[PDB]
């Protein structure tokens, strides 16, 4: 069990948070409300989108916020390659054993969120491999019969939403799926909230700008920040797609950014800052720390093309409506008057 | 359009006497 | 620390797997393990790998391989650093080297690495090593130098201490001798410009990119009438 | 496709005009007064056109300079061929217009420029400048107050919006013009006018020690 | 799947319902004719109409009925895209192992109904391995091939020849009446009604419910500021605006109802009061119409023939709400 | 492939003639009236062809304004070498038909234009006003009673169908034009008329105080 998480820790994600409500924390706090209206609450939620977006934190958020908004709750996480087992046998039994302790838990009241991390070792599909190939027909099987329990909820997280089979996804046990977007301008200034606390060291020069004024201070931090990554300067340009019939198109770091990057810009700007204290004295962190993390993390992940995705080369293909011919890692006449 | 070559991975079996 | 070396092998992007052998259910594991469910310190994986392109997109996420580190080709300075490292004032100098230094070991080695990487570098029409066509039709002449790396300067170096044996062997005076390293560069690129497909693919799209053009071609550089 | 070829085509000219000083022309009481950026003391970017017709540009010099020669020669056989008063500034913008768009459309490389042509009422007469913007395409814009070429143009353009003054004198309004520049003395400014008090010909440089007063 | 589809769960399509009935159970009253004529009677019916609606709904109707005139009933659902194998073949054998379990099931003396969706994803190919087995399992009359596809201009009229394929029906949007229909459906008489809207027709609870169905139909189906969701743009450049009316499904019809539902709980949570509010309705119609936007309309791929196919005319740009011109 | 062509320059230029101002023209009592939605006081779509037949379009600016400079040459030369009542509005429709078929399948890139000649009788005579459409195809389409031009086209139309109404006064066919133009102050119209009964020169722009009037 996971604790100290809570929907306070994860910023820039408002509309997510209350449809995850909606869906897991509703039925539990209203089930009389819902059989007046005669409506079933959906049994299966899934997470997807670009890697490092926060499916995760989400999950732990409202496993976590289940149990304290009822006025005893248990989550059970397993993993995909868990249950798999080089005998014959326990192949099946764990699952099954597994899922009769929920429905235990179940009876006795206290509502059970299972949560299947990274769906894309199993249940993806069956038809290309290249037992596994018998996964899918007893959980399904088993999800159906779990189905009319009002408290069984199925949360599943995955990167990669292709490779699962559809049959799971199909109305019914997976009629939930949500979708987890690349932070925006707003967003990137809640993530960077979230982190830059008040009470980290701040340096006597910033601070006396603002005559003290910790909030303030860290405040126009953020938002300087903010405009710097999302500006598209020269040195923000990450990639040039090439169409046949189109001229081209440009790609910059902004349409990659996510909340695991900001996180690792605040961590290097504060190791930037111990190395300062170390080596000049003076404690405290400065705008320069994260201008230097900013212009650090941009130069470590331009040769890789990591950031790229299938869903963002999906959305960029839908964009445009022109396939990728060519993918190109940008790098560092005359009078004119 | 291609062809694949298939590596079996054994799965565990035992038995006594 | 865990050292994951070779991270190509394993660590594969999930799919593309042609060969029958399923990545997709080992490597779910290791990012689970990896990032946990709970945070875990004290514990860091590194890896290293020459490809990658091959690893997968979720390993190399920020927050869970945060740290990256790209090691590239030697340029003139790092070659007389690394060169620095090999020609040690320990090695066996022969006496004509020493004798205009007047017993200075120091001054010969350091003036011996100068001249090593004075020619290994140098742009002349004996060292153009290879010529690629771009898709604009423009070619570039590609010296051993943009192929550097240490250990070629390692090879280079124990050629030369062959041949410095092999001369104290038949003629029978002791040392090395700067003509030494210079048989044994030449032989070394001589060795090494047969084979066109040396460098990863790496190399090609980082050209590609600086030039701007598409990469068509390579050769190497191995070699009707009233006419009064 | 042609047109996102087209859209490549004004990114370029787009990228020529980013890549050079900023010039501004704006009416006052006097008639209208051009102030550019410009270090070099023999290559210029605001010239007399006709009588009362004034021209500044900004952008590739050999280009801009071109179009200058060829309004000039336009400008003198028109003059010639009717009257010096049948000449106007109407005239002249829809002729670089016209010649702008010809060479977007037909020739290799768009011409990297942005034009501003001014004109003043005659001698003893009464009328508004008028001041017209031609851009690199063709496209034709009549402005009222001040036109802002070439560099980045937003600030300059608010700074004058909020301290632009009507009837302001030629002192008020260099000082206006330069301040809003400035989001330089005089080794580095071209200053002109378009004097609507002189009996004919209007264009006159404001240079060296007068220049050194006025500012 | 069970049998729980009747002719009153679908609205809207009485004509559908007659033509399915015409082509499906006409020959079995009339087997001994075939039988005395030396006939074949066909067991093909392409069902091409509207997108995400319920073109396959009909289909579990059919299945339904079938099971009541033999009074134990198999219906064999398959994805099209899904069955896509395209590396090396894969894909005919999938279609030879699902007839042959299909084979199997009419060993038995259960009708089975095998179903295939979004076939213009698909059709030298896979089309002779389709047609063979077609022709393999028409000795089987009791199961019956029922295709469901969108754009009948992208089919290939090969699996259109006469034969096989010979009953071809066309399906529709949900109409004003249609609409009601499917509301009341949903909406049925027993949730819950506000007493002030109950005011309104003293206590009279399925008049209350047909009025507020009809108001609620008529509101979605007006021509008004809240149904700008589609902007159309054409070569001859006459933008016009699509409103609510367009494009609607009963599917998404559901989902507003759904939603609308989750709003009145959240009413009830919130303020006290239970009942149902036509504000609930709308609020529910605003939020499925804006999620609604994403699925269909990216706009720029494919978009293009869903809205041209249905409108008539190929439709230069879509949205969703040089120089020198003059 | 010629069918890929024909319908890639048909989209294109479609995609001009919509991406521009209204035009409409209409025959009332005293001859034919234009009323285009226009902003600048200096660029025109209105124009005198001859001295009965009169112009206007919709498109790019410096394209049918070059084939207004055009048909102005050709009926003067016509005019000069026959006679004035030779010169028709039909021989001028039909040569802007030719051009607009050569400049179509010859030229980089179709005229993105919308071309409307009109014709009135001579003074003191009596005759029906013509109207004839000219796109950018090439064909020509004859019109009884009003033309539309550039812009949604379809919804001015409607309103003009049903407000139409043959021997409306001058007045009256201005409310409707602009009524269904609306489907604008004077700092926003360019009206003019072709008077049937001028003795000549039958074109006669309304601006103003007397177009303030009028409206
Ligand atoms: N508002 C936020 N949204 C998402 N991630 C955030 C946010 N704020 C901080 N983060 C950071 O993002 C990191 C990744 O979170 P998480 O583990 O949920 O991603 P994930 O869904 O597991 O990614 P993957 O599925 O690719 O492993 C966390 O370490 C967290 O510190
Ligand atoms: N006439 C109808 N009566 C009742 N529900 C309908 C009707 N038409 C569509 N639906 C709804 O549409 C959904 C069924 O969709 P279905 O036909 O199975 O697939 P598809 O959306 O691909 O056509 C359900 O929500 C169902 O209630
Ligand atoms: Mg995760």
């Amino acid at each position: 069990e996971v604790p100290d998480v809570s929907y306070a820790d994860i910023g820039g994600l408002s509309r997510q948070i209350e449809q995850i409500r909606d869906a897991v924390e509703l039925p539990f706090l209203h089930k009389e409300l819902y059989r007046e209206y005669s409506l079933r609450p959906p049994k299966g939620v899934l997470l997807y989108g670009p890697p490092g977006c926060g499916k995760t934190l989400i999950a732990k958020a409202v496993a976590n916020s289940l149990a304290k908004k009822m006025a005893k709750s248990y989550f059970l996480n397993i993993k995909g390659p868990e249950l798999l087992n080089k005998f014959v046998g326990e192949t099946e039994r764990h699952i099954r054993l597994i899922f009769q302790r929920a429905r235990e838990k179940a009876s006795e009241g206290t509502p059970v969120i299972v949560f299947f991390d990274e769906m894309d070792s199993i249940f993806r599909t069956r038809g290309t491999g290249v037992v596994e190939t018998t996964v899918v027909p007893q959980l399904l099987s088993e999800i159906d019969g779990v189905e009319g329990l009002e408290n069984v909820i199925v949360i599943g997280a995955s990167n990669r939403e292709d490779m699962i089979d559809p049959a799971i996804l199909r109305p019914g046990r997976l009629d939930v799926k949500i979708k987890i977007e690349r932070p925006d301008a707003e967003a990137a200034q809640d993530i960077y909230s979230k982190y830059l606390t008040e009470f980290l060291p701040v340096h006597a020069d910033d601070l006396a700008e603002f005559d003290g004024d910790r909030s303030a201070c860290i405040k126009a931090m953020i938002e300087k920040v903010v405009d710097r990554m999302y500006a598209e300067i020269d040195d923000n340009r990450f990639l040039e797609v090439t169409y046949a019939n189109g001229d081209k198109e440009v790609m910059y770091f902004k349409d990659f950014n996510s909340g695991a990057m900001i996180q690792n810009v605040v961590d290097r700007a504060k190791k930037n800052a111990i190395k300062s204290v170390l080596e000049t004295g003076q404690p405290g962190l400065r705008i320069q720390h994260l201008l230097d993390s900013i212009v650090d993390e941009f130069a470590e992940n331009e040769d890789l093309p990591n950031t790229t995705n299938p869903d963002d080369w999906a959305r960029i293909s839908g964009k445009k409506g022109e396939r990728i011919v060519y993918i190109r890692t940008l790098v560092t006449l005359g009078q004119y008057l | 359009g291609s062809m694949a070559q298939e590596q079996t991975k054994r799965g565990g079996g035992g038995g006594d006497d | 620390i865990v050292f994951f070396d070779e991270m190509d092998s394993i660590f594969r992007t999930r799919g593309t797997g042609v060969s029958s052998d399923v990545e997709t259910t080992v490597v779910p594991q290791l990012l689970s393990e990896i990032d946990g469910v709970e945070g875990l310190e004290n514990v860091i994986v590194i890896g290293a790998s020459n490809r990658e392109d091959m690893i997968d997109p979720a390993i190399l996420r920020p927050g869970r391989l945060d740290v990256k580190i790209k090691i590239e080709r030697p340029d003139a300075e790092a070659a007389q650093d690394i060169y620095s490292k090999y020609l040690t004032e320990f090695l066996p100098v022969h006496a004509d080297d020493l004798a205009e230094f007047d017993g200075d070991r120091s001054a010969c080695i350091k003036a011996m690495i100068e001249k090593v990487v004075d020619r290994m570098y140098a742009e002349i029409d004996d060292n153009r090593f290879l010529e690629v066509t771009y898709a604009n039709g423009d070619k570039e002449v590609m010296y051993f130098k943009d192929f550097n790396s240490g250990a070629m300067i390692q090879n280079v170096v124990d050629r030369a201490k062959k041949n410095a044996i092999k001369s104290v062997l038949e003629t029978g005076q002791p040392g090395l001798r700067i003509q030494h390293l210079l048989d044994s560069i030449v032989d070394e690129f001589a060795e090494n410009e047969d084979l066109p497909n040396t460098t990863n693919p790496d190399d090609w799209a980082r050209i590609s990119g600086k030039k701007g053009e598409r990469i068509v071609y390579i050769r190497t550089l191995v070699t009707l009438g009233q006419y009064l | 496709s042609p047109e996102q070829a087209m859209r490549e085509r004004s990114e370029l000219a787009r990228k020529g005009i980013a890549r050079a000083k900023s010039v501004v022309a704006l009416a006052y009481a006097g008639g209208v007064l051009f102030v550019a950026e410009n270090p070099s003391r023999s290559l210029q970017k605001i010239s007399e056109l006709y009588d009362r017709v004034g021209f500044a540009a900004a952008g590739k010099f050999n280009e801009f300079d071109n179009l200058r020669r060829g309004g000039i020669q336009f400008a003198d056989t028109r003059g010639y061929a009717y009257d010096r008063r049948d000449v106007t500034g109407r005239q002249l913008a829809n002729v670089y217009a016209q010649t702008l768009g010809t060479i977007f459309t037909e020739q290799a490389k768009p011409y990297e420029v942005e034009l501003c042509v001014a004109e003043v009422a005659h001698y003893g007469e009464t009328k508004r400048p008028e001041l017209y913007r031609i851009t690199y395409d063709g496209s034709i814009a009549d402005e009222p107050h001040f036109v802002v070429m070439g560099g980045t143009t937003e600030p300059i353009a608010n700074a004058l919006k909020e301290s632009y003054a009507e009837n302001a004198s030629l002192t008020d309004a260099l000082r206006i013009a330069v301040a809003a520049l400035r989001a330089l003395g005089v080794a580095s400014l071209e200053v002109a006018v378009l004097d609507a008090n002189r009996p004919r010909r209007a264009f006159r440089r404001i240079t060296g020690s007068a220049l050194q007063a006025l500012l």
